[PDB]
């Protein structure tokens, strides 16, 4: 279902990673994700048949992220997809293998600008578990931390902008802090440089 | 903006340089010598002033 259903997959991954020493299987899963589940942009892509098949279809190229920086997620044609719900929505499963971390670390950034357009869809709640997972993964992996970060700078930007007087985002703020804490071991200088102009703390200005 | 940016901001430095020069001449309060040397950097003339005397600039100064 993920990312279509964001919460369950992310939550399960987060919990397991910390607890299990079998970091590799879970982690490898995040780096190499065979499946992608999302809402469907509309119309022309080919379909292949068996049964009355709402289910099976084939693709031409598509860009998850339309114009707004070269960095884009494009899925080569020939990838198979399936239309799961057939109910209220054009929901499709995509065989496209991708890296979850790299993908998420593209999605959130788009949230800031809004310059780019996203097939995925935006929401704050997803923000709370997504960052936490990043947080947990990095913390757990901490050692082989260096390879792990797709989200150094963006998260801080999210934090500054994020600052709200609200519960759902307030929760998100915690996640940002957590990521920073885990990030600290790997790149200590950076966290501190960030804190110099972190909005929360600076009393010094007078 | 100056300090916050990790970067070159040559432009900001220049403009601030122009700003300080613009400001000192306008009020008599700020006026004088420690200044000419100033060619915008974190060599804030005011910054030094603040450390010793205090942060209290004064009331807001506005362009006439």
């Amino acid at each position: 279902m993920f990312p279509h259903l964001l919460s369950p997959l992310l939550q399960l991954l987060r919990a397991l990673v910390s607890g299990k020493s079998t970091a590799k299987k879970v982690y490898s899963f995040l780096d190499k994700m065979s499946f992608y589940n999302e809402l469907y942009k509309h119309k022309p892509h080919d379909v292949i048949s068996h049964e009355d098949g709402t289910l099976w279809r084939r693709q031409t190229p598509k860009l998850l992220y339309p114009l707004g920086g070269q960095t884009n997620l494009r899925i080569p044609q020939g990838t198979v997809g399936q239309v799961m719900l057939d109910d209220r929505a054009y929901l499709v499963r995509w065989e496209y293998s991708y890296s979850s971390w790299t993908l998420f670390t593209c999605e959130i950034e788009m949230l800031l600008h809004v310059v780019s357009t996203a097939d995925v869809i935006q929401h704050c709640q997803r923000v709370k578990p997504i960052i936490d997972l990043v947080h947990k993964v990095i913390s757990t992996d901490l050692s082989i931390a260096d390879c792990l970060l797709p989200i150094t700078s963006r998260i801080y930007m999210l934090l500054q902008r994020l600052t709200t007087v609200i519960s759902p985002p307030v929760d998100v703020i915690a996640s940002c802090v957590n990521c920073l804490t885990v990030l600290a071991a790997r790149n200590p200088a950076k966290v501190w440089t960030d804190l110099r102009h972190t909005g929360f703390l600076p009393f010094v200005a007078h | 903006l100056f300090k916050s940016r990790d970067p070159k901001p040559l432009h900001l430095l220049d403009c601030i340089h122009v700003l300080l020069i613009r400001y000192v001449e306008n009020p008599s309060q700020v006026l004088n010598c420690e200044r000419r040397r100033f060619t915008n950097l974190c060599l804030d003339a005011v910054c030094g002033y603040l450390v010793e005397l205090q942060s209290m600039s004064s009331s807001v100064a506005v362009q006439a």
